[PDB]
């Protein structure tokens, strides 16, 4: 609900759990990452800019 | 010569003037037009002088593009009478052709310097350096400009040099409190500029008419240049101004058509360098200003249908699909100017006079404001750099955009819940490639369902960086001769370097099988880029010992593939709708997806009566005349989606 996550502002995570997905899950990371910095058309392609072969006479 | 043809470009006035003031400022702003003598003429003059110090420190020029990096490089390299590579060197991102002790200049790119930032924190190999075409604010020049800034006070003798139009040159200066601006100035010559009379119904039947009337009803010497939009539109173009050449004979003039993009032969560039015959009409193809730069330049007509295609952020995924949009109206006055740098040039423009002035953005938008930021934070958490907002760079990115690149290193498990850079996110740092191209060949050599196809992974890898140069005609044709039922435009690219390292490599098989060799040379050096960094990593030893404990059959391998690229790419999974392909998301709905014809699942609907798969994993989207999957890969099961990235597909599914 209201989370804060802190990052290391001056030995290692090889695997990333399926239980750590479940405590914090993806959409709350990206509200609670930066609460540790206080953040709380169609072209055709066949038509011009304005817009709505052999060129020899024989 | 080339020793006397310099002394005219616009810097050899401006030299002991310049030469001075960088002596006396640390950071100082080149101000002036593109190619106006810098960027070619102005490092010649830091080596001469000793800024170097016989050789112990280098000089790095920073290019936007991949294109300007290598074609700049080798006309300094004449300039300089030295081979390449030994004195004047250059850095794309699979191609380093420098030496380590002899290399005083290098041109390198924007990426490839900001890359430079692992390995080196404070750039002590350099005592110079000089971002080129800042106004252009590419996204790996508007953070390497915020990272430099940093380094300032720590280290007093690095000299700090941008090159920038006279338009945003000011912005710098306020950037890097109060820097001195110096300016020098081109000869500006008038350009005669010309507009249509309607909006045109083609932009390239227009413009292939503009060039046969300044062809015929115009005198020589001028040279013409052309701007269009992608590789695709080039050669089409080159082609088709081939065939209408062919039918008028040695009647009219001379036309040598010298097109300018990515990935290009070395006698196609040195058609570049050396000047044109008499009697003889150059017509220069390109799509930006900058590789049009000449020393000579004997150009003197520019026809410009105003369009760049760009890569613009989708609002549902967190990728870029690749968009095709009118351009600025700084940066058309850019190319009308290319015109007027020898003589009185003209300038053709496709668009009327109306839509010039009341439908054309008065200046571009940077290109950090709509893209993917995935690669970039991780890159700026594994420099230290650990509040993303109080970062100083100049324009900053919104907050809907920055969230997404937060939570989408978080799916591929680059960042830690607690927010630390893990250790698989310092091993995406560690490959020249993108961080999703990353936890691909991290899938392979390491997950339990997973294992054993590393070697089948760095190939389709290596196959998609050179996607559209591979094959000469279609590739309905092409795909046929290799193997006569593939479903995967993934593991059809599997198929083809296997059977072309079967032959050993060999020029007369891709000419069989209509594929071009000399892509498939540059797919063969990417690979021994990508396996030389899998070995520092370790995930080739973890997969020669989980090949020797499974020796897995060719009925499993596609499947082991399949999930590999699940883990890498989750968010790019389309779902059969009633309507059609539909992106699959929790964001939006989605975006009604059709298939690309160029890809081999749209000839398994048309040529072949198989029902349209349930889930389709793209590489590229991009939106012509609706969105347009590219790079197919066929997923038959649910199960495969959700045992692989749960954290996504256990709700949706």
């Amino acid at each position: 609900k209201k989370l804060v996550i802190k990052l290391s502002e001056n030995p290692l995570v090889e695997y990333v759990t399926e239980k750590e997905y479940n405590e914090v899950p993806v959409e709350e990371f990206g509200d609670a990452l930066l609460r540790g910095m206080g953040w709380e058309q169609i072209h055709p392609d066949g038509l011009g800019i304005g817009a709505k072969f052999m060129p020899v006479v024989k | 010569t080339i020793q006397e043809a310099r002394k005219l470009l616009p810097v050899h006035q401006y030299k002991d003037e310049l030469l001075q003031e960088i002596k006396k400022n640390q950071v100082l702003i080149i101000m002036g037009e593109t190619g106006s003598g810098k960027t070619t003429q102005l490092p010649q003059y830091l080596v001469e002088d000793g800024f170097t110090d016989q050789g112990k420190l280098q000089i790095a020029i920073t290019q936007p593009r991949r294109v300007a990096a290598t074609s700049v490089a080798a006309r300094v390299a004449d300039e300089m009478n030295v081979v390449l590579g030994k004195e004047v060197g250059y850095q794309i991102r699979f191609e380093d052709k420098t030496t380590p002790n002899k290399t005083v200049l290098k041109y390198m790119t924007d990426g490839m310097l900001l890359r430079e930032f692992l390995t080196d924190s404070k750039l002590s190999k350099y005592s110079c350096i000089m971002i080129d075409e800042a106004h252009e604010r590419t996204l790996a020049t508007d953070i390497l400009i915020g990272l430099l800034k940093d380094i300032l006070p720590q280290r007093p003798t690095l000299k700090l040099l941008i090159s920038s139009a006279t338009m945003n040159a000011k912005k710098f200066s306020e950037f890097f409190d109060n820097c001195p601006i110096f300016n020098v100035p081109g000869r500006r010559y008038p350009v005669d500029i010309h507009y249509t009379l309607q909006p045109e119904a083609n932009y390239i039947h227009a413009a292939i008419t503009t060039i046969f009337q300044i062809h015929t009803t115009q005198s020589l010497p001028g040279d013409i240049l052309v701007f269009l939009t992608g590789q695709e539109e080039i050669e089409r173009t080159k082609t088709k101004l081939e065939e209408i050449m062919s039918k008028l004979g040695s009647r009219t003039k001379q036309m040598i058509i010298t097109p300018i993009y990515a990935n290009l032969p070395q006698e196609q560039q040195l058609k570049i360098f050396q000047p044109t015959p008499e009697n003889c009409r150059k017509v220069v193809l390109a799509t930006n200003i900058a590789e049009t730069s000449l020393t000579i330049d004997g150009i003197r007509y520019v026809i410009d249908p105003g369009f760049v295609k760009e890569n613009s952020y989708v609002p549902s995924t967190g990728m870029t699909q690749l968009l095709t949009v009118p351009c600025s109206r700084a940066s058309v006055d850019q190319r009308a100017g290319r015109a007027g740098r020898v003589g009185p040039g003209k300038c053709f423009r496709i668009f009327t006079k109306w839509s010039y002035l009341h439908e054309l953005e008065l200046m571009p938008k940077p290109e950090i404001t709509r893209t993917n930021l995935s690669n970039t934070v991780l890159l700026l958490l594994s420099l230290g750099v650990t509040d993303l907002i109080k970062f100083p760079l100049m324009d900053k990115p919104s907050i809907p955009t920055l969230r997404k690149s937060l939570e989408n290193l978080y799916i591929l498990g680059a960042l830690n819940s607690k927010g630390t850079i893990t250790r698989l996110g310092k091993m995406m740092c560690e490959f020249p490639c993108e961080p999703e191209f990353a936890k691909v060949l991290y899938t392979a050599a390491t997950h339990e369902q997973c294992q054993g196809v590393l070697e089948e992974c760095l190939t389709i890898v290596s196959m998609l960086h050179e996607t559209p140069s591979l094959f000469i005609g279609q590739k309905r044709d092409a795909a046929a001769s290799v193997l006569s039922e593939v479903e995967s435009d993934h593991i059809l690219y599997l198929e083809i370097f296997n059977q072309w390292r079967n032959s050993k490599f060999s020029r007369s098989w891709c000419q069989d099988h209509k594929i071009q060799f000399k892509t498939m040379l540059r797919v063969r050096n990417i690979r021994n880029q990508l396996f030389r960094c899998s070995e520092k990593v370790g995930l080739v030893e973890k997969n020669d010992q989980a090949r020797m404990k499974i020796g897995n059959i060719a009925g499993y391998i596609n499947a082991r593939i399949t999930r590999c690229f699940i883990s890498g790419f989750p968010m790019n999974i389309v779902q059969l709708g009633p309507t059609g392909y539909q992106t699959m998301g929790r964001s939006s709905g989605g975006l009604n997806v059709s298939v690309h014809p160029t890809s081999i699942l749209f000839v398994n609907h048309k040529e072949k009566a198989q029902r349209p798969s349930k889930y389709v994993l793209y590489q590229q989207l991009m939106l012509t005349s609706k969105e347009f999957i590219r790079d197919c890969l066929v997923i038959p099961k649910e199960e495969w989606l959700i045992d692989m990235v749960p954290q996504i597909f256990k709700d949706l599914i």
